[PDB]
């Protein structure tokens, strides 16, 4: 589904650009388009393409969700909810009356909503995590030091993918790959833990086993210094 | 909480199923100008921002319409029977068989009783 | 809310099965698209006087930026804003047969495209066997992707190479380095990789040749010519793991096996103290001495540097060298023998 467009000598805008309404196609503002769509530019039969397609801001990722927690105004949803406040009562104020504390307490503190979604992950500093030598030249480490690489080789993988300009299909994939990452180094669990390849099946220590003392810490913590 | 997505909404826009809306436009197969939010698939989105395409395959047989290579309205039949569910522009692929021909022109040489 | 959760691999097996193969006509014809391209990017280059690498960015920030156009510009290493557009303003204000190269240009980057996403399959297909060997199975189809990529940068369509049994070399060198450089916590030389991988294989056969587990001196004299005994040992020694911090210790509830180990590095409370009480006696030692009977040695050990030959050339902003700074020494070294064997304080720092 495509309307085309004939040229008589001269041409703008080429294969890929986005256009519509009654905007300059060719021959020195002449010929115009009328649908929003894909230009085409056919090479050898003269006819400029124009094929029936929108442009939607329509995105995936934690890229699109930390859009709208910026777009998104507190004062407004604060009031707009105070009128969704004991409205249907039983119904849409039981729910709608929870969302509103959030806000209130997001306003309380003084935290932009976006701070949640993470784009400079910090780390924690390398002597609580060590690389010591033990014995017979083997050494010991942690899982958060394991947990760490893994990451990286995505995120750099990523800048080389997203630099080389690669087909999204595979961008994606890399993001959520990226996603799953971050997942298992913040909170390794909360979806299926990955271990040590080979060694056993143990999950990862990651930074919230290790706060909460999941794994008989906490039991080990009451025992005392 | 926040944003009036789900459990299950905040997945499929999180983990890379369901594309969330921002600044829109359009209205395709819907005949609804889809707001600002809320999520959509690959299928629907490779419609939306891509266009409605379709490719067709054919035996080693006979054209039957590319000299009508140009336009086709939907259902409309091509080659030995084809016919495309789809109502926009016929186009060309690999071209096998193609015909030259040469016009020329002489003088001729007559003597008439 | 769960129906499923693993599907990452799943997820893009199917996602993957959405484009179709290509004709032994169509592969060819795609790529024909991309090498012109490529050249006409250059053609433009030519022209423009701007780079290579430039106008591809520029075309392909169009073909692909529509929202592709970096959300931050590299933190303003690229350029993204208003610039783009007056690039391709220039390329689309050429005169009409210089232009075509553009429209050659955007042909080729957006074939590019399409080349890639055809044959992704041939990655999932090559990284399957190679999963396991380290590394993830996603890990590796990502990997074996961008070697699937670069395939597509080296090769000329001219050479009618099966396109199919050509990008599978590309993939696995991909997936190979790829396998020796990433899976594994401390990074190992590639050849380093290939003499374990070599041992793997080796150390099998004497497993079963010799009925017993075989020793450093029987792996060397079945290796190679130039392999060692103490070698091996080495070999081995790098090889391993190594163990977990995290491993719990026998117990298996509370102890870890980090818990039991000490350190060595900090001073403790009876050593900081001494290493502070020797401090403290010797600003209480050489404080009636000489600023340069304590000067020297606190330019050749009170200031950390060796000066076995660097304070003898140099004339040490003002005083004497040559055969007399090798008796400096004796001018301040000897002089802190007696202050100590008469009043025994630093007697007992040794040990």
């Amino acid at each position: 589904k495509a309307r085309v467009y004939p040229f008589e000598d001269d041409v703008e805008v080429s294969t890929g650009d986005r256009v519509a309404p009654g905007d300059v196609l060719a021959d020195g503002g002449k010929v115009k388009s009328d649908v929003y769509g894909r230009v085409e530019v056919d090479l050898v039969r003269n006819v400029v393409r124009v094929v029936e397609s929108y442009d939607i801001d329509a995105r995936m990722g934690a890229e699109a969700i930390q859009q709208l927690l910026k777009e998104l105004d507190l004062e407004a949803l604060e009031k707009e909810l105070l009128e969704e406040m004991k409205h249907p009562s039983r119904a849409r104020r039981a729910k709608a009356r929870k969302r509103l504390e959030v806000v209130r307490a997001f306003l309380d503190s003084g935290n932009r909503p976006e701070w949640m979604i993470l784009e400079a992950v910090p780390v924690l500093p390398p002597d609580l995590r060590p690389m010591v030598q033990v014995d017979g030249g083997r050494f010991a480490t942690s899982d958060l030091n394991d947990l760490y690489r893994r990451l990286i080789n995505r995120n750099n993988r990523l800048k080389k993918l997203l630099a080389q300009g690669a087909p999204e299909i595979i961008i994606r994939n890399e993001k959520r790959m990226l996603q799953e990452a971050v997942d298992a180094l913040l909170d390794n669990g909360r979806r299926g833990a990955p271990v040590t390849n080979p060694g056993s099946d143990r999950p990862l220590r990651s930074l919230t086993d290790i706060l909460s003392g999941k794994q008989g810490r906490f039991r080990q913590n009451l025992l005392g210094k | 909480t926040l944003l009036d997505l789900s459990a299950t909404e905040l997945e499929q826009v999180l983990y890379f199923s369901k594309y969330i809306v921002l600044d829109p436009k359009g209205a395709i197969l819907n005949g609804v100008p889809v707001e600002k939010r809320q999520l959509l698939t690959d299928e629907e989105y490779r419609e939306l921002r891509y266009g409605k395409q379709e490719t067709y395959p054919l035996p080693p047989g006979v054209d039957a319409l590319v000299k009508d290579g140009e336009e086709v309205v939907k259902g409309q039949e091509l080659a030995p029977g084809v016919v495309s569910r789809l109502d926009g522009v016929a186009l060309y692929r690999f071209p096998r068989r193609v015909r030259v021909e040469y016009v020329k022109k002489e003088r001729a040489g007559l003597r008439l009783p | 809310p769960k129906i499923s959760t693993s599907d990452p691999v799943r997820q893009y097996l199917h996602e993957i099965g959405q484009v179709p193969l290509l004709t032994l006509e169509e592969e060819v014809e795609l790529a024909r698209k991309v090498e012109e391209g490529m050249e006409a990017i250059k053609k433009l280059s030519e022209i423009t006087g701007l780079d290579p690498d430039l106008i591809r960015e520029v075309v392909r920030a169009k073909i692909l930026g529509s929202a592709r156009v970096r959300h931050i510009p590299g933190l303003k290493e690229t350029l993204d804003p208003k610039t783009v557009e007056e690039i391709d303003q220039k390329l689309k204000s050429l005169p009409k047969e210089h232009k075509r190269y553009l429209h050659i240009a955007r042909e080729g980057e957006a074939a590019r495209q399409h080349l890639i996403e055809a044959n992704l399959r041939l990655v999932v297909s090559i990284a399957k066997k190679y999963t396991g060997r380290g590394l993830s199975f996603l890990d590796l189809i990502q990997e074996g992707n961008q070697g699937l990529i670069r395939a597509v940068e080296k090769f000329e369509y001219k050479r009618r190479f099966k396109f199919s049994t050509y990008a599978t070399w590309w993939i696995r060198q991909a997936i190979n380095r790829a396998i020796a450089d990433q899976a594994r916590t401390i990074r190992i030389p590639v050849h380093m990789v290939e003499t374990i991988n070599k041992l793997s294989r080796t150390a099998r056969q004497l497993q079963q040749e010799l009925g017993r587990e075989p020793t450093y001196e029987e792996i060397a004299e079945a290796m190679g010519p130039g392999w060692d005994a103490k070698r091996v040992e080495e070999t081995l020694k790098i090889a391993q793991e190594p163990v977990s911090l995290e491993t719990p210790i026998g117990d298996e509830k509370d102890s870890f096996y980090g818990d039991f180990i000490p350190d060595e590095h900090l001073p403790s409370p009876v050593d900081a103290a001494t290493q502070s009480l020797l401090s403290e006696e010797l600003e209480k030692a050489l404080s009636k001495l000489s600023e340069r009977e304590a000067m020297v040695l606190k330019l050749r050990k009170g200031l950390i540097d060796g000066r076995e030959h660097t304070l003898e050339e140099v004339g040490a902003f003002f005083g004497v060298t040559r055969e007399r700074i090798r008796q400096i020494e004796n001018k301040a070294l000897r002089k802190l023998k007696y202050h100590e064997s008469r009043t025994r304080k630093l007697r007992d720092f040794l040990d």
